[PDB]
RNA sequence: AAACUGCGAAUGGCUCAUUAAAUCAGUUAUAGUUUGUUUGAUGGACUCGGAUAACCGUAGUAAUUCUAGAGCUAAUACGUGCA
RNA sequence: AAUCGCACGGCCUUCGUGCCGGCGACGCAUCAUUCAAAUUUCUGCCCUAUCAACUUUAUGGUAGGAUAGGGGCCUACCAUGGUGGUGACGGGUGCGGAGAAUUAGGGUUCGAUUCCGGAGAGGGAGCCUGAGAAACGGCUACCACAUCCAAGGAAG
C-alpha cells in the first residue's frame, strides 16, 4: 500500500503520525494520478512519482518478495506491464480480461489468457503490446525465495486443474521452476522491459 | 390576553394512566375578525368538572400575537373526562412498552 | 459553532465460561456466493417546490428521568418531470 | 414475453443573456472484479468400552419455499434408513493452532495471558438500524441482582 512504500523511501526519521501532510502537498502520483489518500493500496509495476524538480520510481520486489521502490527513468516510467489475472469469458471475443492492478478490459486488442501481460502506456489507456506466456519469452518472479530472479521459459507443464509449473532455462547458474502464479512476464522478441542488473 | 368573544375547537386529547393525567386539546378561536375569549373557554373548563378550590384547571399559555391568528390555545387537568374525550389514555399506553 | 443527512460507533479492547467440534489448523472448492466505502472499472451545468431541528414559548407523570400542544426555518437526506 | 470550491474563454455580446465547456471530492446503481468476506470438503485434533449397539427431519430420493449464496437449514410426498470390534452414539475432562518448558536424541509435558481463528459480555431467545451486528459502550423483554424516588414511574 502506497503509504507503506512511500513511507519505505523515507526510513530515516520521523513521519508517520505527520504522514498525511505528504500526500496533502500533492507531490504524489500513481500511474500518473492526483491521489492524496492514507488508506490507499499499490502493488507491483505501479509506477510513483515526485516532485516539480523530481523523479520516478516503480514498485518492484527485493529478493524476498516485499515490495519496495525502485529508481525508474522518465522513459520506463511512461509505460506499465499489467498481467492478466483472471477473465470471465467473453463479448465477440472480448473477455472481461481482469489485471492485476485491478484494471478492466472489455475487448480486442488482438490474443489471451491469464498469465499473458499487456503493455500499457499510461496517459490514454492505450493497450501497446501483449507479451505472451510461453517459451522463449522472458518473466520476472513475483513471489517467495525465489523472488526477484528473472530467466527465459523453457517449457510450460500442464496438468489437471491448473497448469503447474513454468520451467526456466535460465540462470547465471541453473535451471529452476516455478508455479504460473509466480511468472510475471516482462519481454518478448519483439518488445522487452529488461535492462535492470542480475541474479541468482 | 384580553377578551372579547372566542371557541375551541378540540382536536385530539390524550392520557399517561397510572398517574394522573389525560389530555386536553384545542386551538381557541375567533378567526375573520376579532379576539380570544372567556366564555367560551370557561364553558369547556367547568364541563371539564365537578371542581372546588381553585379549580384543577391551570390555565396560562396564551401567545397569538401582534404580527399573527394563530395562537392555539388549550387548558390544564388531576384528572378530567372532557380532557379525556377528543384523545381518550394512550402515554400508559405508550409505557406498557414500545 | 448547536441539530438533520452522509462515513463511523460492528474495527478495536479483554476473558477462556462454553469448548474434542469441519471448532481450528493445512489443502482445496466456490459460475454454489456476497465486497457498500476505496484503489480501479462502466453510465451519466434547464426550470423548480416541498417540511424540519437548533431558536422559541409553555408543559405532563413532574424534583424527575424523559418528550410533546406549540411559533420559525435550511436540505447532493426526498419527490419529479428525462435519450 | 412481460450541487460545493477555484476558474478562465469563445460567440450576438459593457456588466446584459442562450447552450456547452480544465480540475479538484461528490454520488447512486454489481454491470466481470481489487484490499478487505462467508459457507463446504480428502485429513488430524484428550481420556474413559465398569459407554457397546446408536438415532426418529434423523437418515435417504424427489418437488417447493428460504437465504447474499450450499442445503432435512425449514417444509410436503415417497423410500425406511445411515453408523459402529479401524471405538459410531454417550460420559468425564483441576479454547484449538502458532507456540512454551525439558531432555544428547525420543518422547513426555503444556496449550494460556501475546500472535491467529472462534466464542460471549449477569442468564437466555428475538429484532430494528446499518454495506457489515444477531451488537460490552442499542433496543425489546422474561428472570437474577445492586439503584433512584417529590417513593407515580424511571434506572443499570
Amino acid at each position: 500500500p502506497l503509504i507503506l512504500i512511500i513511507r519505505n523511501r523515507l526510513k530515516y526519521a520521523l513521519t508517520y503520525r505527520e504522514v498525511i501532510s505528504i500526500l496533502m502537498q500533492r507531490h504524489v502520483l500513481v500511474d500518473g494520478k492526483v491521489r492524496t489518500d492514507k488508506t490507499y493500496p499499490a502493488g507491483f509495476m505501479d509506477v510513483i512519482s515526485i516532485p516539480k524538480t523530481g523523479e520516478n520510481y516503480r514498485l518492484l520486489y527485493d529478493t524476498k518478495g516485499r515490495f519496495r521502490l525502485q529508481s525508474v527513468k522518465d522513459e520506463d516510467a511512461k509505460f506499465k506491464l499489467c498481467k492478466v489475472r483472471s477473465v470471465q469469458f467473453g463479448q465477440k471475443g472480448i473477455p472481461y480480461l481482469n489485471t492485476y492492478d485491478g484494471r478492466t478490459i472489455r475487448y480486442p486488442d488482438p490474443i489471451i489468457k491469464a498469465n499473458d501481460t499487456i503493455k500499457i502506456d499510461l496517459e490514454t489507456n492505450k493497450i501497446v503490446d501483449f507479451i505472451k506466456f510461453d517459451v522463449g519469452n522472458v518473466v520476472m518472479v513475483t513471489g517467495g525465495r525465489n523472488t526477484g530472479r528473472v530467466g527465459v521459459i523453457k517449457n510450460r507443464e500442464k496438468h489437471k486443474g491448473s497448469f503447474e509449473t513454468i520451467h526456466v532455462e535460465d540462470a547465471l547458474g541453473h535451471q529452476f521452476a516455478t508455479r504460473l502464479g509466480n511468472v510475471f512476464t516482462i519481454g518478448k522478441g519483439n518488445k522487452p522491459w529488461v535492462s535492470l542488473p542480475k541474479g541468482k | 390576553k384580553t377578551a372579547p368573544a372566542v371557541t375551541l375547537r378540540t382536536r385530539k386529547f390524550m392520557t399517561n394512566r397510572l398517574l394522573s393525567r389525560k389530555q386536553f386539546v384545542l386551538e381557541v378561536l375567533h378567526p375573520g375578525r376579532a379576539n380570544v375569549s372567556k366564555a367560551d373557554l370557561k364553558e369547556k373548563l367547568a364541563k371539564l368538572y365537578e371542581v372546588k378550590d381553585s379549580n384543577c384547571i391551570f390555565v396560562f399559555k396564551f401567545r397569538t400575537h401582534f404580527g399573527g391568528g394563530k395562537s392555539t390555545g388549550f387548558g390544564l387537568i388531576y384528572d378530567n373526562l372532557d380532557a379525556a374525550k377528543k384523545y381518550e389514555p394512550k402515554y400508559r399506553l405508550i409505557r406498557n412498552g414500545l
